[PDB]
């Protein structure tokens, strides 16, 4: 049917000195408009997941561990905290 | 020989051979032409 | 959020507009901005002020300022109001249960007059866009549209439903005939502007824009073009300036007329019309010394026919008038001036003398104004509230019942405040003066002669009340105590720059002064230890403003923008943009960080301080605000302006072929209609005269678009393009071919539209019954034969009408120019 | 600037391109196929089944065409597209890595088909100068100023990621929107000859297992 | 030269000038000498704005004229305020009007006193007039109009005295190609126009 392109300039009509409306409004139309970051199926009888989100962290997460394990790697010594 | 444009201030000549003189001429159909020939002129 | 609102507004008795009085001496309906008052001038008590059912400061009031009523009119008998506001609506509503009935629109600009005609259900109505609209209230309807004026609508005159006669802001004058809506007689009354009209039925009269004001003679009878209205001479007046309302009357009980001419300042000339008995017995008089002459001296009236009466005076500007007669010698007229004051004068004449040198007022309603702009607003604890004037009138008003209770006369005053205990006022004027007033006693405790060299400019109690700061032009600050109710100078801090607004914090903590050098300085008041300068506002710096922590300032200017402060370390947080004029006033609320901020483009604004959103936008003003002042406790705040006005915030599709197909069916049902419709005329004329058929009504869309048939078909056969045209005569069948021919055949009998349209009926039909030619050529009927014959015969006798001429003029043009070659080639 | 087998009808002619598929194509590829010719105009989709390779490319080199995108797959998955420029030009063939496809995810509506605005981001080397080239003469020459969709080519380390917009300028900045495919396509080879030889003198090609590979980019 | 103050700088001389008396009664007479050549300024703005004002008055009144002349037919005198005022959409509406109901109703190609209105115009009037009808002559829709009153000059004028009217050749040389162009065409009109005679023929054969 009618255009991405459309449907954008119809949505910045829609929405139309207040900053946080303007914040409010323009991280709507990102998340709304930013199709390639959702995955959708197709119901046999649909948002089904956030790939990007899911990767970032997942990547950060072993990122992390693996600053964590290169801190650890020669090492011998280490705090007991045992409070 | 072929229409050009008025020879004086007071009226213009479109190229379609009628013409109109400022004085004469209603301020809607003023208004009117001076959008035209600004699109003319914008072209 | 529990947003704001406004309870009610007051401080205006008459303002940017006219007044209509109503008899029982009477009543006077008269406007304040944007909703009308009506006064009633033997007491002046305000004992209706008819406003808007909405509260402007709602949630459903639009993002502008509120249309300001410029014209009153009334409807005495049937009891009606028709106003007029600044946009160009129109709204007549009915005085007894004070609802709108009418809303009329129509207008682009404001609007400048109303008249009701005959005497109910019609309104017309001029504007400052040069359109004049006649509306009927039975139908709730624009009927005509009178447009050919070129400025403003300055006045007009209209009897019933053949003549009007508007005059408006160029130099014309002209007369319109209200049958055909078309402009009659157009004059140019005076070289620059025309400002008046009044007419008693014989003489018109109008003025223009320095004393020349001209007589005129309409006789409605007339035939000629030019001679409808007539000059007949001018005069003088004593005011050079431009005369802009006049008015007539017939008093009885003899019959005399007296008519008006306000002016633009202070003066309302008044004049009596003589009568006929003293035009005849005063004609032979300057017709002495006895005939070219003395008929070139009785042609140059004015001062003939008219007599002067007493000039009647005012004290300030004159804005509009309206009178009332009887006995002649009772001229009895209300006069709303600009500093807002109503005045009842009346001036007597015992019918051969004025019997005073000067007119006298009966009554002046000016109590609930101020005559000036408020340079100041304060307010109580929560009771009562001061406004602050140039004229002297400081007022004390009440929040309960709006109205001042308690008033004095200062001088130039542009700061005030309260004393902590109440009953006590303080203030400063802008010569080296200060002053210091009550509200039990009388005006003066005392007064402090040279309190400064200069113009002060602003003053703050301390929270205690005891001692107080002021800040004036002559670059000093001053500190002043309270001794026992008398002010102690003690301590003076000379600045090198014009100090211009001063501060304390609400705990005696700090003094944050305003200076001319586009800076502010925040003083320890225990030392004057000159603690921080606050800087880059980039123009002189109006209103602070010290939060209730004492942690955050506001700091307003010129530069269109406020600035919030972190008071610890002087760092600013934000530079917010408000306001396209200048923020003239800031402040805050008693316990948050929300604050308030009314500015010089006619709009206060509701911010907080934490987010630094804008959280309402209030436009209830109609110009400057100039001062704006909070509640101790509570938090309602009043703001008062420019406009006099002082008001209160408190909480909550087919184509081408086939139209023109239905267009030639409709056409060719109508016309042989029409013509079986003849023939049985015919028959019914030539047999026996006993019955003939009833009656075609034409059609709905042929009576409703005004055309003929031939001339329906023949536009919608021009509207057609040139593109599909080809198509749009080849989709059509035969049998709308077959009534096509018969749409030619009728057309070529009118001989006017045949030769205005002789090459697209030629192009058409030549089209038409060349692609169509194997099946005309197979029918077989006389009448389509006969047809053929007759469109054939006139095409072609059209046709050849326009290339003789065509060749004639090839021929005489040669030989013009041949013969003007072998003259001098 | 235009280089030696582009500069004789570099703005002069509007180009025509063939897009078409590996053999026998998934239909996940033949809807990436539609995608690819309306992602960029004067492309037209060709059915490649039963053709052979050398008469194709004489069919279109005796048609007119200008130029020619060949699609491969893998289960669906589109993994290569191969550029042959026709009057004895080049060939660039490129990998494609992660492939998401508006017939994939959504009936966001349909394309704009303006001639588009064209973003290359940083394209430094002379590889990169050849490979701007080839992939921005397969566009028509001279769009309006005013046109609301732009593309763009970023070199992210050697991986072209490549999207496709569309934007209005608002009063504070400009509102972007994601249309058509998403890629990080990487060019594996060029050759100066068109695709039917393969006996073609090569520019560029990637050197996989020498042992200064992951040092350089446009190695 | 002499300047006022600024606007109105004045023709003066054609050499250096060391002269200004200019006190006569308010500052009526100026008087300004060169090296030898005199100049004497005459009076105060109180008539040369008072003709410009009149005309004005004048002009407005006709206006209002030529529109009541164009509302209720009448449109002889409606054509010669057009001239006076020198108004062509209002020209060329008064002259097809009054041909159109020239064409309606029944030597004389308008109406009798329309046409004698023509005949007694003078030499810059008709020289206006036939530029007019030389830049209606351009169309093929407006040249009907042009063509009569191209006519009704050439039959009521005096044809020497046409001719040697100053420019009466720049524009006669303009429209006889545009005559011939619109001769041509309507020719081909009335040739195109028998396939109605034949259409004729056929219908009678066919019995």
């Amino acid at each position: 049917a009618g255009s991405q392109l459309k449907n954008l300039k119809a949505a910045l009509k829609a929405r139309g000195y207040d900053r946080e409306e303007k914040k409010k409004a323009i991280a709507e139309i990102r998340e709304e408009f930013n199709p390639f970051e959702i995955k959708a199926a197709r119901n046999k009888r649909i948002a089904v997941g956030k790939p990007g989100i899911s990767k970032q962290i997942g990547e950060e997460q072993r990122k992390r561990a693996f600053e964590a394990r290169k801190m650890m790697k020669n090492k011998r010594g280490g705090v007991i905290d045992k409070r | 020989y072929n229409v050009g444009k008025a020879e004086k201030d007071g009226e213009i000549r479109l190229k379609n051979g009628v013409a109109m003189s400022k004085e004469e001429l209603t301020r809607e159909d003023k208004n009117r032409l001076r959008r035209a020939l600004k699109r003319k002129r914008s072209k | 959020y529990q947003r704001f609102e406004q309870a009610a507004a007051f401080g205006v008795i008459a303002s940017n507009a006219n007044c209509v009085w109503i008899p029982a001496p009477g009543q006077l309906i008269t406007s304040a901005l944007e909703d009308v008052n009506i006064w009633d001038i033997k007491t002046g008590d305000l004992v209706s002020k008819l406003s808007d059912g909405l509260p402007p400061g709602a949630s459903d009031a639009r993002g502008a300022k509120p249309a300001e009523c410029t014209y009153l009119e009334a409807h005495k008998d049937t009891d009606l109001l028709a106003v007029g506001y600044a946009d160009g609506v129109i709204k007549v509503w009915d005085l007894m249960s004070k609802t709108v009935l009418l809303n009329f629109n129509g207008h682009k600009a404001a609007i400048t007059l109303l008249q009701f005609d005959g005497t109910g259900t019609r309104l017309i109505s001029g504007s400052k866009d040069s359109n004049i609209i006649v509306w009927d209230l039975v139908g709730e309807v624009g009927l005509y549209k009178l447009r050919s004026h070129k400025d403003s609508i300055t006045g007009f005159w209209c009897q019933g439903e053949d003549w009007l006669i508007s005059t408006s802001k160029d130099g014309m004058i002209k007369l319109w005939d209200l049958k055909t809506h078309q402009c009659i007689e157009t004059h140019i009354a005076h070289t620059g502007e025309c400002w008046g009209l009044a007419v008693k039925d014989d003489l018109l009269i109008t003025t223009g824009t320095d004393s020349q004001v001209k007589i005129w003679k309409l006789d409605i009878e007339n035939d000629k073009m030019g001679g409808k209205l007539t000059e007949m001479g001018i005069f003088e007046k004593q005011s050079k300036q431009r005369g802009l309302k006049i008015e007539f009357i017939t008093n009885s009980s003899d019959k005399t007329s007296f008519f008006y001419i306000q002016n633009a300042d202070k003066t309302i000339e008044t004049f009596r019309i003589r009568k006929e008995e003293e035009i005849a017995r005063g004609l032979k008089k300057r017709e002495k010394r006895l005939l070219t002459e003395e008929e070139i001296a009785k042609s140059i009236y004015s001062s003939f026919i008219l007599h002067p009466f007493q000039t009647i005076r005012s004290l300030y500007k004159i804005k509009s008038a309206s009178w009332t007669t009887v006995s002649s010698s009772k001229l009895e007229l209300v006069l709303t001036t600009s500093s807002n004051t109503i005045e009842y004068y009346s001036i007597p004449y015992e019918k051969r003398d004025p019997t005073s040198p000067a007119p006298l007022k009966t009554h002046t309603i000016e109590l609930q104004g101020q005559r000036t702009d408020v340079r100041s607003i304060d307010i109580s604890d929560d009771n009562k509230l001061l406004a602050t004037a140039s004229n002297g009138s400081l007022k004390i008003w009440n929040i309960k019942t709006h109205k001042c209770i308690r008033t004095f006369e200062c001088g130039y005053a542009l700061t005030c405040k309260f004393l902590p205990g109440g009953l006590l006022v303080i203030l400063g004027t802008r010569n080296g003066e200060l002053q210091l007033f009550d509200l039990a006693s009388s005006s003066l405790l005392d007064t402090i002669e040279d309190a400064h060299d200069a113009a002060i400019w602003s003053l703050d109690l301390t929270s205690d009340g005891k001692r107080l700061v002021t800040g004036s032009a002559d670059k000093t600050v001053k500190f002043w105590d309270f001794k026992v109710l008398k002010l102690h100078h003690d301590t003076t801090l000379e600045l090198t720059d014009d100090i211009l607004c001063v501060r304390v914090s609400p705990d005696d903590r700090y003094l944050a002064i305003s200076l001319l050098d586009n800076t502010v300085k925040v003083f320890f008041l225990d030392s004057m230890k000159f603690y921080l300068s606050l800087y880059g506002h980039k123009l002189p710096v109006l209103s602070i403003d010290i939060s209730f922590d004492s942690k955050m300032i506001i700091t307003s200017s010129a530069d269109k923008n406020i600035k919030i402060w972190g008071l610890d370390f002087g760092d600013c947080h934000k530079s917010l943009f408000a306001h396209q004029d200048s923020i003239m006033n800031v402040k805050f609320l008693p316990q948050s960080h929300n604050f308030f901020s009314c500015s010089k483009d006619a709009v206060v604004k509701y911010w907080d301080g934490e987010k630094f959103e804008c959280i309402q936008k209030l436009y209830a003003h109609q110009s400057e605000v100039w001062a704006l002042a909070v509640a101790t406790d509570g938090g309602f705040v009043v703001s008062s302006s420019h406009d006099h006005s002082i008001r209160i915030w408190e909480e909550t599709s087919l184509k081408a072929g086939e139209r023109l197909m239905e267009a030639l069916d409709l056409g060719i049902a109508e016309i042989e209609g029409l013509e079986a419709y003849n023939r049985d005329m015919k028959l019914w004329q030539r047999k026996k005269l006993g019955e003939a058929p009833i009656k075609p009504q034409g059609n709905a869309v042929l009576i409703a678009v005004n055309k003929t048939p031939e001339q329906y078909i023949m536009d919608t056969l021009l509207r057609i393009r040139m593109s599909q045209l080809e198509d749009a005569l080849m989709v059509m069948p035969f049998s709308y071919v077959l009534k096509f021919l018969k749409f030619i055949d009728t057309v070529m009998q009118n001989k006017t539209l045949l030769h205005s349209h002789l090459p697209l009926i030629c192009k058409n039909l030549f089209f038409i019954i060349k692609f169509n030619h194997k099946e005309l050529v197979s029918q077989k009927n006389e009448e389509l034969k006969l047809q053929i014959n007759r469109v054939k015969t006139e095409l072609r006798s059209a046709l050849k009408s326009t290339e003789d001429d065509l060749g004639f003029n090839v021929q005489g043009l040669k030989f013009v120019k041949q013969q003007w070659n072998l003259r001098h080639n | 600037q235009v280089d030696d087998e582009y500069a004789a009808t570099s703005g002069i002619m509007d180009p025509r391109i063939i897009v078409t598929t590996s053999r026998d194509p998934s239909t996940r590829l033949s809807q990436f196929a539609k995608e690819i010719k309306l992602l960029f105009p004067n492309a037209v989709r060709l059915n490649r089944g039963n053709y052979v390779m050398p008469n194709l490319v004489d069919a279109c080199k005796k048609s007119g065409t200008t130029d020619l995108v060949v699609l491969h797959e893998h289960r669906g998955v589109p993994t290569s597209l191969t550029i042959s420029h026709f009057p004895h030009g080049p060939t660039a063939q490129f990998s494609l890595h992660n492939v998401v496809m508006r017939h994939d995810i959504i009936n966001a509506g349909n394309q704009s088909e303006v001639n588009p605005h064209l973003i290359f981001d940083n394209f430094t080397t002379a590889l990169g100068k050849r490979v701007v080239c080839i992939l921005k003469h397969l566009f028509n020459a001279g769009p309006k100023k005013d046109s609301e969709r732009v593309i763009t080519f970023a070199n992210r380390g050697d991986f072209i990621s490549v999207r496709q917009h569309v934007y209005v300028r608002t009063r504070e900045g400009v509102e972007i929107a994601e249309v058509g495919p998403r890629f990080e396509m990487r060019l594996f080879e060029l050759r100066l000859g068109t695709l039917e030889n393969k006996d073609a003198d090569v520019e560029w090609q990637l050197r996989r297992f020498i042992r200064t590979a992951n040092k350089k980019d446009y190695l | 030269d002499g300047l006022i103050k600024c606007l109105k700088t004045l023709d003066g001389h054609n050499n250096r000038l060391w002269a200004l008396s200019t006190m006569n009664d308010g500052d009526m007479i100026v008087s300004a000498d060169a090296d030898g050549v005199f100049q004497f300024w005459k009076d105060c703005t109180e008539q040369e704005i008072e003709e410009e004002q009149e005309k004005a008055k004048l002009q407005v009144e006709q206006e209002q004229s030529l529109q009541n002349y164009m509302s209720k037919g009448d449109w002889t005198n409606a054509f010669l305020l057009a001239m006076t005022l020198d108004h062509p959409m209002r020209l060329f509406n008064v002259l097809k009007r009054a041909l159109g109901e020239s064409r309606s109703r029944q030597e004389v190609i308008f109406n009798e006193e329309l046409d004698q209105a023509i005949s007694i115009l003078n030499d810059e009037q008709l020289i206006l007039l036939m530029k007019r009808c030389r830049d209606w002559n351009t169309n093929a829709k407006t040249h009907t109009i042009a063509q009569r009153t191209i006519r009704c000059i050439l039959m009521h004028h005096n044809i020497a005295k046409l001719s040697e009217i100053p420019g009466m050749v720049k524009i006669v040389d303009a429209i006889i190609p545009y005559t011939q162009r619109h001769f041509t065409r309507v020719d081909n009109l009335v040739e195109q126009s028998y396939i109605l005679d034949y259409a004729l023929v056929e219908m009678d054969k066919l019995f």
